[PDB]
């Protein structure tokens, strides 16, 4: 029983998309104002609505007969505007809007902290004396053509409070930089943001490598207190973990879940790994029409039949006003294709950016890292969408070329995987308390006798052996870390009478009524190179005794991702 | 609505938190000190100094322990998914899930500022006010929720629970909370059935703001024997121990 | 079986860059001296700003009720019996009812099955009970058999 | 279970007709006899054609986004407990807090449950622990003996 | 939503929007539950020698 505490780094994201504004289009930016050749130019909305508009801001209300203006904090919020769809005439709106100071980034995915209670954020700043006070300053607009005459009356027309937010953005990144240069001007307005590639982390599968098995330096201890004679005896070669997942696959069912040992099989989606490709069922257009049903109208007046000229027509108005709305022949309205959309989407989401690194090329005018492990450099790659489109492999039941000596475990859809990371939480921070069991197949179903024992056994605080990572990120570079506080055994027995128990005792002391076990994958393991590009692997074995063999079972493994069992620390193991 | 009364549809079980019984007012049953805690099943606990904790969830190791038994005979030599057709419908293992989450810490934030649902404006541009309607504001950044991960992450604690529905908690009348046979050794010991004894049970659960009921099935012997003598005529006898009802001459 | 589609919110698009219906303006400060005097202001500020006032631009759509509805007349529409289609028009055709050219080439109004027939009811078409439901394109073996040889 | 969605691309919708902020233009042809000038043609060419300059007009849309709002609202929302709602306005509304058109008329928030909810985390709202969760429509069984009888 | 609550036919109502009403199913219950009297010592079933 461990319990302890978990930090998983800041390269967990375990969700697909973003959780900011996420409905805005990826290309429209925020109300801002910057500077040109040195004059400054304000770009921004104002759906609010008001009264009056005088020098103190904009009237919200009456109290009495006095006006009741708005609170420069938190007034005009950015999610009340009109509700209703037709338009009519608004002359004293209001809006919010950024100062210069503070960087520009899209809306898709822009955050900032709140700073008060009511909802409103804004940078406080120190006071000469010692107090937090808010800043925000006012800036009124009137009509081009009023300005264009004399000051007679010269009102203004709309109201903007200007503040300066802590922006940031904490799971998107930019996909298109206009220019290199830096700070604000007139060319970043373009820039467009995109999610973070998915990643999740969690403990193991049965909590593989938390245990240290077929390592003679750190070997584990099993004895009788007073014989100090060790009964586990370990090869450096007596495979244990893959034998105890046989055996569970052999004994009985895998596909369900137990939460105790953490009981998960890792597996990939039937439908990623070979691409079943139908195409879409499209036959029929799935168009979209203008929120008020049309908006082309036209002006028209009402005329009605004379008498005795056997066509005067003459105008009559009175009981129709003279001018009404028509709109003449079909309605505007604009088209989309839905389920090419979304096969394409799902195309793209899932296949095309776990291609192989040969094919991704370095973006434009962004930073990028060095260490091709780091998650930086995994998520800052650009892929064209053209190698896997709504146009491959049509009609064919196939997969990829590339795509098949990349690991397909190594994925987001790993329900196992997922599955183990939701049950830790979906925090940063996790205080852990797990239980973990025991596997050595000489003890696994020992069944021990009265007396006094010694039991000792080791664990790793290593990052990248004891948590998966759907991708690969060198975690002991992303910072993750695990820290131990206590440990306890815990024993169950059976309430056994006493002199029944004494007699099994005494039967079972008799030597022709010892206990036989057998590990169940029961095989000696070697392993040897292969270098790059090669076809052709010889092996020997000496002269020797061959008496009760059994067969033979390969397999074929990468080098980067097999850890060098034998030795406390591997430092050259970057992968995960 | 459907009434879990009749067709066996529950979903309260996660509420209940312990439970205590008595015989004669002065002599607890788990017996002779058998359990982890002194005198009672504990099913849940909140604050733990201890680590009493299991399954990643809130539940004490022993109320698993007792469950798992009454069940399946699972216990006493590890913990392992018990087989298809000896795990029905309404069983217990079928039917439990633990959850656990993270959220923001006020006292530890330095920065925490509640905000209600008034005053919270993601997607603030595109989508009503309070109210399924017509779209209204303007574009801006937002303010909820605190982000929980990236390298600016807040301050967090941690909340576990389980649901466990569709099913009746048990505990069975036997010595080692075995199923043993239908009628268990501690049934027939002379002590329970060579004189009488008083029951006092005690149930602690979680407040709800609604009347409600505690449902309590005494598992008993009812049987009937059917005898026919003659014919179109037919007599029957009926036995229902401990809880009797019937005539005596 | 037919529940009807779940569309209780609106699905709105939104203008490629966020706003297009902007107007120009000009700055204007509080002229010191006589209250609500107001004067041109130009010595910091460009004299065209452009600012949209209300809300901005969209369109609406339905999107469950528009996919249940490409589904139903694609997979059910098309199979139904040659009698109720009718030929097109301006569109050469050939005349053997059994080639693909006259399966491909008949035209069938949606109407016949929309979004709206037997609503609630678990219910197979009369037209269709007496049509072999094995000659489809959704016969997994079918499909899995044609795979396999190739593309 | 809470896992976002997968919109790494934008999903656009074009003008029904292709293009339609298109512009007029006169045919020219290159001056001979000067290395440089043009002049008019109109002996093949109608004077008149229209043309398209810059990309095409088009409107943006997040579409897995809102269907994920769509189900998370009409599955969940609706059948919060009836102490987080508010009556509307300007309707009139019964009072028996147990009719059809009382539980139908009252109005919720989807700012309560939106689509950024326990994010990335397996978990259950607390308000929603203790409200049965048999009373539904997607009560498979419910379902099958309601359309058993009928429509 | 209802933008103003007079009566006939004004310029504001034609601001108004709709919206669908829940679904409802109704029907028997699972095995005919209720539909017999058990355990009821007002209305006992008899099954007897004639
Ligand atoms: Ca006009
Ligand atoms: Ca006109």
């Amino acid at each position: 029983d461990i319990r302890g505490v978990l930090d998983r780094g800041p390269t967990f994201k375990p969700y697909s998309g973003t959780a900011y504004n996420a409905l805005a289009p990826k290309g429209a930016p925020n109300p801002c104002e910057w500077d040109e050749a040195q004059k400054t130019h304000v770009f921004g909305q104002a759906p609010y609505s008001g009264i009056n508009i005088t020098k103190e801001g904009i009237q919200i209300g009456v109290e009495g007969q006095t006006p009741k203006y708005a609170d420069k904090t938190f007034q005009p919020e950015p999610q009340i505007g009109e509700s209703q769809w037709y338009e009519t005439e608004i002359n004293h709106a209001a809006g919010r809007v950024l100062k210069k100071t503070t960087p520009m980034k899209p809306c898709y995915g822009s955050y900032a902290k709140p700073t008060n209670e009511n909802g409103g954020q804004g940078i406080l700043v120190k006071q000469q004396n010692g107090k937090l006070e808010s800043q925000v300053e006012m800036q009124f607009f009137s009509t081009t053509e009023a300005t264009a005459g004399n000051g007679d009356n010269l009102t203004p027309k709309v109201v903007l409070y200007s503040e300066d937010v802590d922006i940031e953005t904490p799971d998107t990144h930019i996909s298109y930089m206009p220019t290199i240069k830096e700070g604000n001007s007139r060319e970043l307005m373009g820039q467009q943001s995109m999610p973070n590639r998915p990643n999740y982390i969690a403990f193991r599968d049965n909590f593989i490598g938390l245990m240290y098995y077929n390592s003679t330096g750190n070997m584990g201890v099993l004895a009788g207190q007073a014989s100090q004679l060790n009964a586990v005896v370990d090869l450096q070669d007596r495979n244990t973990e893959l034998s105890y997942q046989l055996l569970l696959d052999s004994i009985g069912d895998r596909t369900r879940y137990f939460s105790m040992w953490n009981q998960a099989v890792d597996s990939y989606d039937p439908d990623v790994r070979i691409i079943e490709n139908h195409g879409t069922e499209d036959e029929l257009p799935n168009y979209c029409f203008p929120l008020g049903g049309v908006i082309n109208t036209e002006t028209l007046t009402k005329v009605k039949p004379k008498t005795g000229q056997e066509n005067g027509w003459e105008k009559d108005a009175t009981e129709f006003s003279d001018k009404n709305e028509i709109r003449v022949g079909n309605n505007f309205a604009m088209e989309i294709n839905l389920n090419a959309n979304l096969w394409r989407n799902f195309l793209y989401s899932n296949i095309a950016l776990y291609l192989p690194d040969k094919l991704k090329y370095s973006p434009s005018n962004v930073k990028i890292s060095d260490n091709p492990n780091t998650y930086d450099y995994m998520n800052k790659r650009v892929v064209a969408p053209g190698l896997v489109d709504c146009y491959i492999n049509l009609g064919a039941r196939w997969s990829l070329d590339y795509m098949d000596n990349v690991n397909p475990f190594n994925h987001h859809r790993n329900a196992g995987l997922r599955y183990r990371s939701m049950l830790l939480g979906n925090g940063r921070y996790v205080p852990f308390h797990i239980q973990v069991p025991q596997k050595f197949f000489a003890i696994k179903n020992l069944l021990l006798l009265p007396g006094s024992y010694t039991y000792e056994w080791n664990f790793r605080k290593d990052v990248n052996m004891v948590l998966q990572s759907s991708l690969g990120n060198d975690l002991r570079v992303d910072g993750a870390s695990i820290k131990f506080d206590s440990i306890c055994l815990y024993a169950t027995f059976f309430p056994m009478a006493h002199n029944t128990a004494s007699t099994l005792e005494a039967m079972l002391r008799n030597d022709t009524n010892d206990q036989s076990f057998n590990d169940y994958l029961s095989a000696a393991n070697m392993l040897y190179p292969i270098p790059a590009n090669a076809t052709n692997v010889p092996i020997s074995i000496p002269s020797r005794n061959w008496a009760a063999f059994r067969g033979w079972a390969f397999t074929r493994l990468k080098t980067k991702e097999t850890p060098s069992l034998g030795s406390g620390y591997d430092p050259y193991y970057t992968y995960s | 609505g459907s009434i879990p009364y009749l067709d066996g549809t529950f979903y309260l079980n996660h509420t209940f938190k312990k439970v205590a019984i008595t015989f004669d007012s002065s002599v607890s049953w788990p017996g002779n000190d058998r359990l982890l805690t002194p005198n009672e099943f504990e099913i849940k606990r909140s604050v733990d100094g201890e680590g009493y904790n299991v399954a990643q969830c809130n539940m004490t190791k022993d109320w698993f322990l007792v469950q798992m038994l009454a069940n399946y005979n699972i216990g006493y030599q590890g913990f392992y998914i018990p087989e298809s057709y000896k795990d029905r419908m309404y069983s217990f293992f079928r039917n439990f899930q633990p959850m656990s989450r993270q959220v923001v810490d006020d006292t530890k934030y330095k920065d925490y500022q509640q905000v209600g649902i008034l005053h919270q404006h993601n997607n603030s541009g595109f989508v009503g006010y309070l109210a399924p309607t017509m779209r209204e504001g303007q574009a801006y950044p937002a303010n909820f929720p605190y982000p929980l991960i990236g390298k600016t992450a807040v301050d967090s604690i941690t909340q576990k629970k389980f649901l466990c529905d569709r099913t009746l908690w048990r505990i069975p009348f036997s010595s080692n909370f075995m199923s043993m046979g239908a009628l268990t050794d501690l049934g027939q010991n002379l002590l329970y059935a060579n004189s009488a004894h008083a029951l006092d049970m005690t149930f602690e659960v979680d407040p709800m703001d609604e009347p409600t009921l505690l449902y309590v099935l005494f598992e008993v012997f009812d049987v009937v024997r059917v005898h026919r003598p003659h014919r179109g005529v037919i007599e029957t006898v009926y036995l229902r121990t401990p809880f009797s009802a019937g005539n005596a001459t």
